[PDB]
Parts: C-alpha cells; sequence; structure tokens
RNA sequence: UGAGCCUUGAUGUGUAGGAUAGGUGGGAGGCUUUGAAGUGUGGACGCCAGUCUGCAUGGAGCCGACCUUGAAAUACCACC
C-alpha cells in the first residue's frame, strides 16, 4: 500500500539519507527508523530477474533459520487424521478438518501459516489461486503439503520461515526482530541467501539478483548494494 | 433495461454557435449546418428523403431535410444558429421552420442569393 | 510519437461489503497540524464523482488476528 500519511512523515523526516546501503550499516540505520510501541518485525525484498512464470522458472519453498524470530508463528494444522495431543506437543494451536476449512472458505484465516495434509490440500486448496496476503490456501511448492505434518509444525513454531514468488521474481523473507544484535540478524540473513542459490533454476545463471531493499514494519525501509557473504557483522 | 456504462465526457469543437446553408434549385433542396469561420459540421437532403418526382422539390421534403441536419449537430456541440439563404426554389420559410422547430433562434434570414451579371445559358430542356 | 526496460508513486470505484478486490510476505494495529474525513488547490482515477493523495485549516477515521460482507479481503510497511 504504502500511504502517504501524516505518520508516514514524521519517520521520512527523521532519516538522514537515501541511498543503496552497505548491508550492515542498512540493519544498523533501519533500527533507528522503527516508531511502534509494537515490537517490528524485520524482513527482506529480494528482486530476481527471473520470469516467475509457474514453478521450474521460479525460486519456491521454505527453509529453517538457525534463530528463531521473537514472535511464535502462529501455526495451525489443517488434515482429515491426526493426533490432537500428539500435534499439539509439536506446538500446534488447533488440529482439525471444519474449522480450517471454513477459515479459507470464508477468505479469512486466522493462523499466520497452516499446515496442510495432502488429504486436507484435496477438497479446499489445490484450485486456489489468487489467495491473497494473509496465505490462507495451501500449496505443495512451498512445502507445507506434506504428510509428515509434525515435523514441519514443529520447524514452523521454533524458526522455519518461507520464500515465494508473486507473479514475479520479487522475494519476501523474514529476517528476525528489531529487538536483535546485528550479526544474529545476518546469520538469519546469510542462511536464506544459501537456500534462494540452492533452489536457482539451471537457467537463472545470467544476472540473478537484480536488486535488494531490507524493511521493518510501521517503520520505514533502507535499500542495500547486496547480500553479501558473511554470517558476522564482523 | 440499463447496462452499468461508464460516463460519456467527448469533445469534437464545442463551437456554441455557427451559420447554415440553404442551396434551393429546382429538382431537390440541399441544407448544410457550418461554423461561423467556415466549416461543415454536417448536412441532409430532400431527396435522401426519398420522395422523388415533383414532390421531391417542395417545402415539406425541404423542411425535413432541415430537420435531419439540425439533429445531427448537438454532437458538435452546436447551440445557436443563423441562415443564409440561396435560391428562388420551394422551402422559402418551410426550410426556415425546420431549424426553428431544432430549438434555435432564426433572427437572420440573410438572402446572400447570387444574381450574376447575366450568368452562363440554361439548358434548353424539350426541343420543341 | 507507440512500446519495452527501470526508480518511486497510485487507481480496480463493481455485486454483497463502511468503503477502497494489481500479485502477495512481513504482520495484531499508527496518534507532527486525531493516519483521518471535508468543500477548495494540483496529481493519480471509475464498472463514476468517488477512492487514494501533496496541503492552510481540520483532531469528525481507517480498519485486522477480531466491527462485517465475501469466490480473491481490506490496518500499516514493502513490491509495484
Amino acid at each position: 500500500m504504502a500511504k502517504l500519511t501524516k505518520r508516514m512523515r514524521v519517520i521520512r523526516e527523521k532519516v538522514d539519507a537515501t541511498k543503496q546501503y552497505d548491508i550492515n550499516e542498512a540493519i544498523a540505520l533501519l533500527k533507528e527508523l522503527a516508531t511502534a510501541k509494537f515490537v517490528e518485525s524485520v524482513d527482506v525484498a529480494v528482486n530476481l530477474g527471473i520470469d516467475a512464470r509457474k514453478s521450474d522458472q521460479n525460486v519456491r519453498g521454505a527453509t529453517v533459520l538457525p534463530h528463531g524470530t521473537g514472535r511464535s508463528v502462529r501455526v495451525a494444522v489443517f488434515t482429515q487424521g491426526a493426533n490432537a495431543e500428539a500435534a499439539k506437543a509439536a506446538g500446534a494451536e488447533l488440529v482439525g478438518m471444519e474449522d480450517l476449512a471454513d477459515q479459507i472458505k470464508k477468505g479469512e484465516m486466522n493462523f499466520d501459516v497452516v499446515i496442510a495434509s495432502p488429504d486436507a490440500m484435496r477438497v479446499v486448496g489445490q484450485l486456489g489461486q489468487v489467495l491473497g496476503p494473509r496465505g490462507l490456501m495451501p500449496n505443495p511448492k512451498v512445502g507445507t503439503v506434506t504428510p509428515n505434518v509434525a515435523e514441519a509444525v514443529k520447524n514452523a513454531k521454533a524458526g522455519q520461515v518461507r520464500y515465494r514468488n508473486d507473479k514475479n521474481g520479487i522475494i519476501h523473507t523474514t529476517i528476525g526482530k528489531v529487538d536483535f544484535d546485528a550479526d544474529k540478524l545476518k546469520e538469519n540473513l546469510e542462511a536464506l541467501l544459501v537456500a534462494l542459490k540452492k533452489a536457482k533454476p539451471t537457467q537463472a545463471k545470467g544476472v540473478y539478483i537484480k536488486k535488494v531493499s531490507i524493511s521493518t514494519t510501521m517503520g520505514a525501509g533502507v535499500a542495500v548494494d547486496q547480500a553479501g557473504l558473511s554470517a558476522s557483522v564482523n | 433495461a440499463k447496462a452499468p456504462i461508464r460516463a460519456r465526457k467527448r469533445v469534437r469543437k464545442q463551437v456554441s454557435d455557427g451559420v447554415a446553408h440553404i442551396h434551393a434549385s429546382f429538382n431537390n433542396t440541399i441544407v448544410t449546418i457550418t461554423d461561423r469561420q467556415g466549416n461543415a459540421l454536417g448536412w441532409a437532403t430532400a431527396g435522401g428523403s426519398g420522395f422523388r418526382g415533383s414532390r421531391k422539390s417542395t417545402p415539406f421534403a425541404a423542411q425535413v431535410a432541415a430537420e435531419r441536419c439540425a439533429d445531427a449537430v448537438k454532437e458538435y456541440g452546436i447551440k445557436n444558429l443563423e441562415v443564409m439563404v440561396k435560391g428562388p426554389g420551394p422551402g422559402r420559410e418551410s426550410t426556415i421552420r425546420a431549424l426553428n422547430a431544432a430549438g434555435f433562434r432564426i433572427t437572420n434570414i440573410t438572402d446572400v442569393t447570387p444574381i450574376p451579371h447575366n450568368g452562363c445559358r440554361p439548358p434548353k430542356k424539350r426541343r420543341v
């Protein structure tokens, strides 16, 4: 959206300058530009020069960050037959069929992630294409569709973050909280980077990364010169 | 029944005011609307109303030719008219009446009918 | 003078819906002249004068994880 208002203006005044920045001085700048009473979350926009056509010329799936976000990652379990205590012991909030099949039909899902079974997907989620930003319907390409539900639930709650294309090459991915130190953030950044390179198609060997910019929630963003290869600020 | 159509907004030249020209001959009437600076915004005829024979050169077939052109030029956004008359043919007044029924003041009925200084010889017609 | 590429910035005006349905991650809210809204001024902009929006003034609002309607659902920051 990025609507131009008063409460945004203040943030645009308090910044010193806009330019493409070194990744470490962007993170240390970006941390000043949070404004909220809520602790903001930090993510990166990586623009890929790839076609982004279905899957084959796309980068789609997930990785486990070595360090988790300071949020829980609000997990549900959409399935046709599981033990509630066993999935809940893995960390799930709700296990069922009916309540999740209602939400994804209704067009509002109370959870940020649903781990889905192939059997759950089949009735609701397999046809859905235009799924919006709360990201309710399933995908296989993301890898949230697995019969091994309790492993992906425990890994979601501990630090698993996703990467996907939109209709474009653009990858949004979660890097941490503004609570965190600079190094610990670089360590999460660099884990995503090996994952976008591991998933990269055989044809995508020209110019790949077109542009980088890193963002905080209610606060601003700072555009990035590049991602770099280091898990340490130093 | 009604459909959900977008709003109409179009422009052509928005002239607001004009001159009209009436060419009356012996077999037909030709009736023509223009801008006052001189550009055609449409025309109609009495022959294209299909009366044919003698009936084609009458005040009434001439009137309905005037109401046909005068309807079409609302799209050009003309709102007032003045008229130029050029001929001895029928539709002397009836042509005028049809522009005045188009909702115009027609205060200036300027006969400009060219009287050549005795021009070119007209056709003999029948051989007796 | 078309189109592409690209920096930012924005509309989808419908039918149900307060009203504002480009693909979608972060994500449970923001309090410089309440984020507003509003005649007025410039720009985007309609399935139609109404949504977003610079701004003297205006402190009357958006809207979700959760007002509610829905087949895509909306804050707010990004991508455009």
